[PDB]
C-alpha cells in the first residue's frame, strides 16, 4: 500500500565503499612512498642602527640634546641626561603625541614581552628575560622664549612627525622584502610577435593594484594575459601558471567575472596574490527608485531593456573572448563554467555565500575573498552535526596533504544535504558522517605522527560506525470489551 | 492507553521478521496522537467554516489535504476512499 | 617589587588621589586606567593618553544597561578630546555591577575633610561605578543626571533603537 | 486600504499561478485580500532585512538579509 | 504667471477690497486707485496657452555654450534638481583651443 | 485653516482631481484633504508622487466655492476653501483611474487650458 | 510572464514605506521570488478550501480561511 | 539562585551542538535568561493546564500539551 | 547521545520556578525530563539562528545582540 518508493542510496553506499577502498588504499600508497622527506629552514637576524660608535651622526640637533631621526640609518637618537641614546626604528613598537596647553607630551612605546600584540608575535626576543625599555616620555614647553627661535614643542612634534614617516618606510620596506622571499621566478611575457591575439576591454581588477580598482583590458599573448589599466600598471599572468579557469557569467549576478587561480604567486601592486579577478558590473545601487520618481513607459522598461541587451552584450563578449583564448591556445587552457543548479550556501570565511562546483573545483567567485577548493586534491569530505533538532550541519574538507589545515564550512540548510552528497558520489570523493564536531587538528597532527599504526587500526574509517522493548504479551493479547 | 497493539500490528504486516524498542513504540504513539489531533483540529475549523454539526468524509479529506504534503496526501486519500468503501459495502 | 625596593634604596621621592586601573572604555574603547588630580584628570592607554581638565567637562550621566547588569557612566566633554582626525565629544565607560573595589585615597583625612568637604573619605569601599560616580561628582560639583521617571514595556529604563547605521540604547533623561 | 501594486499586473500574476487547478474564478474581494495581504507580508519581510541589514552594519538592504531573515523566519 | 505687474481681486464693492488692502506695506502704490473691468474680461484672464514639462518634448537652452539652439526631453526628474536632454555636440573635439 | 496654506513656495506639487495646491511637505504629511479616502494620498511620498504632478499654473485664493462665479466654472464649488490652480497637464493611470468609476467617483480633466 | 509585470517601482515603494533607505540592484528578483512562493501557498490552500465548498469560484472568505491555516 | 545553576559548559556545549565556535563572556547571562523566561512560559500553561484537570501534580501530558500550545511538539513522553 | 544540561541543577531550576509560580507543587521525572528535552532543543535552535544572525554579521564571536536579532526575526 505504503508509497514504495526506492533509494538508488544503496549503489550510491556502494561506490562510497568503492571509493572508501581505493582512498584507504591510495593514502596507504602515498604516504608509504613519501616516508618523510627533505625540508627547507632560513635564517635572520635582528636590526643595527650602528654598527660602531665610528657611524654615529654628528648633528646640531644632538649636540643640544634633541630627539634626532637619522633616515638613511633608521635610528632615532633620544636624550638621556647628556647621553644621545640610539634605537632602531624597529624597536619603536608606536608613539603618540599630546599637547596640554602649557606643555606637550610626547611617548614613545618600544617592544618587548607581553607587548608583542599582532603580527609581530612571531619575533621571538633572542633573551626574552632581559630588561626591556617600554616607555619613554618626554615633555617640552609650548611657551616660545623671549624672542628666541623655535618653540620647545616644535622640536617633539617634528620629531613624531619624522618618525611616523621613517616607521612607515621601514614597515614598507619589511613587508615588500618579506613578500618577495619565496615567490616562484615567472618567465618573461613573449612580448606578442602574432599579429593578431584576442583582447577584451573595461575590467576592474581584483585585488586592486593602488588603492583603489583600476580600469582595464586584457590581451591574451602567445603564452600568457596582460592586463593593462587605463594608466599603464602591466601585470603579467602566464598560461602554465592558472591553475583553473572560472567564468562566472552575469546570470542572477552584479557582475560577470573570469577569475585565475593560480598554482604559484605572482607580486603586483606591492604585494602576491594567488587568486585574480577581472570582472565588469551590471547593476544599479539607489536610495530606493532613483531618488526621483516619474518611471512610465519610457525609460523604466527601457531601463530594463536597455541592461537586459547590456547583459548580454557583456555574456557574449566574455564567450567570444573565451572561445578565442581556447582556439589560440589549442585547448591547452580550459575554462569552467560553474552549475549554478548544484549550488549550496555555505559559509567558509564565515560569510553566507553560494559556493558553486564546476566540474573540478569547488569555487565561489561573487564573495570577495575567493573560495576555490580543488577536487583533484580532496582526500574526503566529513558532515559533522547531521542530527534531526539541527537544521545546519557543517562539512569538512581533508587534503591529500596533510600538511595543511583542513577547510571547514559551516552553516549549510540540511536540505541541501543530499544533493552534496550526490555530487561528492558522482566526482568520486568518499564522504563519511559525524554527529559531533571532532577535533582535526589533533586527528591531523597524529595521523602525520603514526600513518601506518594508523592504516593498521582502520585509516579514515574510523569516522565511520542495551534495553528491552514493550512487546505485545499475554496482557497485551486482551480482547475489546462487549457492545 | 495507547494505539501500542495496532502500531504492532501495523509493524507485523509490514515487516513481518522485525521488531521495535520501547522508545520507538512510545514515539509512534505520540505521533498517532499527534496527526488524530491535527486533522481533528482541522476538521473542526472546516465544520465551523462551513456551518456543520457533523464532521464527514468529505470534510476529512480536506483537512487531510490541508495537512499533509501533496504526494502523502494523495495517497492517504486514496487509503480512506477504499477504506470506506469497502466499510460501506 | 625588587627593582622598585633597589630604586627607591638610591632616589629621593617625594601625586593622583586616586588611580583606577583597567576600567571598559566604549568611546574611546579599550582598556585605559584613570588617575586624578585636583584640576584633571588623567586617561593613560596602552598607546594613546588624555588628560581632561575638570572645567572642560559639562554633564556625567550614569545610566543601567537593557539588562540590568551593567551601568555606563557618559562624560559630556567640552573641548572634545582630539585623536588625529577624529573628536569624542563623550567620555563613555562600562562597569559591572557586581564589579566591587575598595579605594584609598593619597590624602590625609583633614586635607579630604577640607578639600570635599567631608564628601569623600580617607578609604572607601562599594561598587566600582557607584565608586567612579562619587569622585566624579565630589570633583565636578555637577550632579550625575539620572534615569527619570521612564519605565519601556519590557521594564528597562531605555528603547533599543538604531542611528546612523548602528544599534544603541536611547535613553530619556 | 492602501495598495503599491497595481492591481491589474497582480491579477494577472495570481491567474498565471493558480494554474494548479485551471479555469477558476477569484471575486474581486478575494483578490483584493489577497493583494493587501501580499502586501502587509512584503512589508514585514523588508522590515526584517533592515534589521539584519542594520546589523551588519550596512544602510543597503542586500539580497543576503532577505535571505537570513526568511532562514529564522523559518520559511 | 504671464503678467507681472498687477494682481486682480473679487469683490462686490470698491470700498471692500479699499479697506482689506489697508495697512499693508507692499501694495501701498496701487492703493489711490481702483480699475474695473468689464465683465466680458471674467474669462480671459484664466485662459493659459501652452506646466509645460512633458517628456519627449522639445526646449531650448539660454545657458552653457548651446545657446539659442533646441533640444529634446529624455528623462524628467521630479526631484527638481537636474533633467536629461538630447542634444547634438557643437564642441571642436579639442583640436582647436591652446 | 493654517494646515492647507502653503509653507514654503519651492518644492510644490498639484492634484489633479480638485487641484489642491500645496506643499511637498504638506502632502508627505497630510495629504490631500479634499479627496483621501477615495485616494490614500495620505501616509506616503509614493502615492503623491504617483497620482500628484508638478505640472500646473495659476493661482486662486478660493476663500467662497458656495458663492463664487471661479469656483463654478472650475466645479470646485463642492470642495472646501483654499489655494488652487487653473491648469494641471496630466493623466492618471488606468488602475487608479478605474477604481474611481467603479467606487463612484467621477474622473474629469481639470486642464481647462487650451493647447495650441 | 507577470512575475515581471508586477512594476519594480512598486516593490520600491512596498520596500521605502519604512527604514528602508537604500536598495541593491538584487532585491527586486528575490522579491520577486519570495512574492511568488507566498502567493502560491496562500492560493493552493485557497484552492483547496473552495474545491471543499464545491464552489467554482475562489472568494474572499476562503481567503481569510487560508490567511489564519498559514497563521498570517 | 538556581538559574545560574546552568554551568557554563553546559552552556557551551549546547552551542557547540548548535554550530557555534567562538562565544563571548556576556552570552551565558543572556542564555540563561532566555532560558528562565521559556521555562516560565512553558510552566505556567503547565500549571494551567493541571488547574483545568483538577490535578495535585504536573504531568508529562501537562507538559507536552504546553509545548505544543508554544509550537515545539515533543515526542517520547506521551 | 546524552544530555548537555546538568540533571540536578536544571531540576533544581524548574522547582524554583515552580515555587515562585505556585508553591506546594510537585512535578513527575518524566514531566522534568521532557522540560529538560524540550529546553535543550529550543536553546539548540536559538544557538543555530544565533550563529547565522553572527556568520552575516561578518564574525566568529557570537554576541547577547545577536541572540536579540535571532529572538526578535524569530517573533517572540
Ligand atoms: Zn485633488
Amino acid at each position: 500500500r505504503t508509497r514504495n518508493e526506492m533509494t538508488a542510496e544503496e549503489k550510491r553506499r556502494a561506490h562510497q565503499k568503492e571509493l572508501a577502498a581505493q582512498l584507504n588504499e591510495e593514502a596507504k600508497r602515498r604516504l608509504t612512498e613519501q616516508k618523510g622527506e627533505q625540508q627547507i629552514q632560513k635564517a635572520r637576524k635582528s636590526n643595527v642602527s650602528y654598527k660602531n660608535p665610528s657611524l654615529m651622526p654628528k648633528e646640531p640637533h644632538i649636540r643640544e640634546m634633541k630627539i634626532y631621526i637619522d633616515k638613511k640609518y633608521e635610528t632615532v637618537i633620544m636624550p638621556v641626561f647628556g647621553i644621545a641614546t640610539p634605537f632602531h626604528i624597529a624597536t619603536i613598537k608606536n608613539i603618540s603625541m599630546s599637547v596640554e596647553g602649557d606643555y606637550t607630551y610626547l611617548r614613545i612605546n618600544f617592544y618587548c614581552p607581553g607587548s608583542a600584540l599582532g603580527r609581530n608575535e612571531g619575533n621571538i626576543f633572542p633573551n626574552p628575560e632581559a630588561t626591556f625599555v617600554k616607555e619613554i616620555t618626554y615633555r617640552a614647553s609650548n611657551i616660545k622664549a623671549p624672542g628666541e627661535q623655535t618653540v620647545p614643542a616644535l622640536n617633539l612634534q617634528n620629531a613624531f612627525r619624522i618618525i611616523k614617516e621613517v616607521q612607515k618606510r621601514y614597515k614598507t620596506r619589511e613587508a615588500e622584502e618579506k613578500e618577495k622571499e619565496g615567490i616562484v621566478k615567472q618567465d618573461s611575457l613573449v612580448i606578442n610577435l602574432n599579429r593578431s591575439n584576442p583582447k577584451l576591454k573595461d575590467l576592474y581588477i581584483r585585488p586592486n593594484i593602488a588603492q583603489k580598482r583600476m580600469q582595464g583590458s586584457l590581451e591574451a599573448h602567445v603564452n600568457g594575459f596582460r592586463f593593462t589599466s587605463v594608466r599603464g600598471d602591466k601585470v603579467d599572468i602566464l598560461y602554465n601558471n592558472i591553475k583553473h579557469a572560472l567564468f562566472q557569467p552575469c546570470d542572477g549576478e552584479m557582475i560577470i567575472v573570469l577569475h585565475f587561480h593560480l598554482k604559484n604567486a605572482i607580486m603586483f601592486g606591492k604585494k602576491r596574490h594567488t587568486d585574480v579577478q577581472f570582472y565588469t558590473e551590471v547593476g544599479e545601487i539607489t536610495t530606493d527608485l532613483g531618488k526621483h520618481q516619474h518611471m512610465h513607459d519610457r525609460d523604466d522598461l527601457y531601463a530594463e531593456q536597455m541592461e537586459r541587451e547590456m547583459r548580454h552584450k557583456l555574456k557574449t563578449a566574455f564567450k567570444n573572448f573565451i572561445e578565442k583564448v581556447e582556439a589560440l591556445t589549442k585547448e591547452e587552457l580550459e575554462f569552467e563554467v560553474p552549475f549554478r543548479d548544484l549550488g549550496f550556501n555555505g559559509a567558509p570565511y564565515r560569510s553566507t555565500c553560494l559556493l558553486q562546483p564546476t566540474s573540478s573545483a569547488l569555487v565561489n567567485a561573487t564573495e570577495w575573498p575567493p573560495f576555490v577548493v580543488t577536487l583533484d586534491e580532496v582526500e574526503l569530505i566529513h558532515f559533522e552535526r547531521v542530527q534531526f533538532h539541527l537544521k545546519n550541519f557543517d562539512m569538512v574538507i581533508v587534503y591529500k596533504d596533510y600538511s595543511k589545515k583542513v577547510t571547514m564550512i559551516n552553516a549549510i540548510p540540511v536540505a541541501s544535504l543530499d544533493p552534496i552528497k550526490e555530487w561528492l558520489n558522482s566526482c568520486d570523493l568518499k564522504y563519511t558522517e559525524g554527529v559531533q564536531s571532532l577535533n582535526w587538528t589533533k586527528i591531523m597532527k597524529t595521523i602525520v605522527d603514526d600513518p601506518e599504526g594508523f592504516f593498521e587500526q582502520g585509516g579514515w574509517s574510523f569516522l565511520e560506525p542495551e534495553d528491552e522493548t514493550f512487546n505485545p504479551s499475554e496482557d497485551d493479547y486482551e480482547e475489546e470489551e462487549e457492545d | 492507553e495507547s494505539y501500542a497493539i495496532y502500531v504492532y500490528k501495523v509493524l507485523k504486516q509490514v515487516h513481518p521478521d522485525t521488531g521495535i524498542s520501547s522508545k520507538a513504540m512510545s514515539i509512534m504513539n505520540s505521533f498517532v496522537n499527534d496527526v488524530f489531533e491535527r486533522i481533528a483540529g482541522e476538521a473542526s475549523r472546516l465544520a465551523h467554516y462551513n456551518k456543520r454539526s457533523t464532521i464527514t468524509s468529505r470534510e476529512i479529506q480536506t483537512a487531510v489535504r490541508l495537512l499533509l504534503p501533496g504526494e502523502l496526501a494523495k495517497h492517504a486519500v486514496s487509503e480512506g476512499t477504499k477504506a470506506v468503501t469497502k466499510y460501506t459495502s | 617589587e625588587a627593582f622598585a625596593q633597589n630604586v627607591l634604596s638610591k632616589a629621593d621621592v617625594i601625586d593622583a588621589i586616586c588611580i583606577f586601573r583597567e576600567l571598559q572604555c566604549l568611546t574611546p574603547r579599550g582598556r585605559y586606567d584613570i588617575r586624578i588630580y585636583p584640576t584633571f584628570l588623567h586617561l593613560h592607554g596602552k598607546t594613546f593618553d588624555y588628560k581632561i581638565p575638570y572645567t572642560t567637562v559639562l554633564r556625567l550621566f550614569l545610566l543601567p544597561h537593557k539588562d540590568q547588569r551593567q551601568m555606563f557612566f557618559v562624560i559630556s566633554l567640552d573641548p572634545p578630546i582630539k585623536q588625529g582626525q577624529t573628536r569624542y565629544h563623550f567620555l563613555i565607560l562600562l562597569f559591572s555591577k557586581d564589579e566591587d573595589i575598595s579605594l584609598t585615597l593619597n590624602m590625609n583625612e583633614e586635607e579630604v575633610e577640607k578639600r570635599f568637604e567631608g564628601r569623600l573619605t580617607k578609604n572607601m569601599s562599594g561598587s566600582l561605578y557607584e565608586m567612579v560616580s562619587r569622585v566624579m561628582k565630589a570633583l565636578v560639583n555637577r550632579k550625575i543626571t539620572v534615569p527619570g521617571n521612564f519605565q519601556g514595556h519590557s521594564g528597562a529604563q531605555c528603547i533599543t533603537c538604531s542611528y546612523k547605521a548602528s544599534s544603541g540604547l536611547l535613553y530619556p533623561l | 486600504t492602501e495598495l503599491l501594486i497595481r492591481k491589474l499586473p497582480f491579477q494577472r500574476l495570481v491567474r498565471e499561478i493558480a494554474q494548479f487547478k485551471t479555469d477558476l474564478r477569484f471575486q474581486s474581494s478575494a483578490v483584493m485580500a489577497l493583494q493587501e495581504a501580499s502586501e502587509a507580508y512584503l512589508v514585514a519581510l523588508f522590515e526584517d532585512t533592515n534589521l539584519c541589514a542594520i546589523h551588519a552594519k550596512r544602510v543597503t538592504i542586500m539580497p543576503k538579509d532577505i535571505q537570513l531573515a526568511r532562514r529564522i523566519r523559518g520559511e | 504667471e504671464h503678467v507681472k505687474g498687477y494682481i486682480y481681486v473679487e469683490a462686490y464693492k470698491q470700498t471692500h477690497v479699499k479697506q482689506a488692502i489697508e495697512g499693508v506695506g507692499n501694495l501701498r502704490l496701487g492703493y489711490w486707485n481702483q480699475q474695473m473691468v468689464p465683465i466680458k474680461e471674467m474669462t480671459d484672464v484664466l485662459k493659459v496657452v501652452k506646466a509645460n514639462l512633458k517628456p519627449k518634448s522639445w526646449v531650448r537652452l539660454k545657458r552653457g555654450i548651446y545657446k539659442d539652439d533646441i533640444a529634446q526631453v529624455d528623462y524628467v526628474e521630479p526631484s527638481q534638481n537636474t533633467i536629461s536632454l538630447k542634444m547634438i555636440p557643437r564642441i571642436d573635439y579639442d583640436r582647436i583651443k591652446a | 485653516a493654517l494646515e492647507t496654506v502653503p509653507k514654503d513656495l519651492r518644492h510644490l506639487r498639484a492634484c489633479l482631481l480638485c487641484s489642491l495646491v500645496k506643499t511637498i511637505d504638506q502632502f508627505e504629511y497630510d495629504g490631500c484633504d479634499n479627496c483621501d479616502a477615495y485616494l490614500q494620498m495620505k501616509g506616503n511620498r509614493e502615492m503623491v508622487y504617483d497620482c500628484t504632478s508638478s505640472s500646473f499654473d495659476g493661482i486662486i485664493a478660493m476663500m467662497s466655492p458656495e458663492d463664487s462665479w471661479v469656483s463654478k466654472w472650475q466645479r470646485v464649488s463642492n470642495f472646501k476653501p483654499g489655494v488652487y490652480a487653473v491648469s494641471v497637464t496630466g493623466r492618471l493611470p488606468q488602475g487608479i483611474v478605474r477604481e474611481l468609476k467603479s467606487r463612484g467617483v467621477a474622473y474629469k480633466s481639470r486642464d481647462t487650458a487650451i493647447k495650441t | 510572464d507577470n512575475i515581471q509585470g508586477i512594476t519594480k517601482p512598486a516593490i520600491r515603494r512596498l520596500a521605502r514605506r519604512g527604514g528602508v533607505k537604500r536598495i541593491s540592484g538584487l532585491i527586486y528578483e528575490e522579491t520577486r521570488g519570495v512574492l511568488k512562493v507566498f502567493l502560491e501557498n496562500v492560493i493552493r490552500d485557497a484552492v483547496t478550501y473552495t474545491e471543499h465548498a464545491k464552489r467554482k469560484t475562489v472568494t474572499a472568505m476562503d481567503v481569510v480561511y487560508a490567511l489564519k491555516r498559514q497563521g498570517r
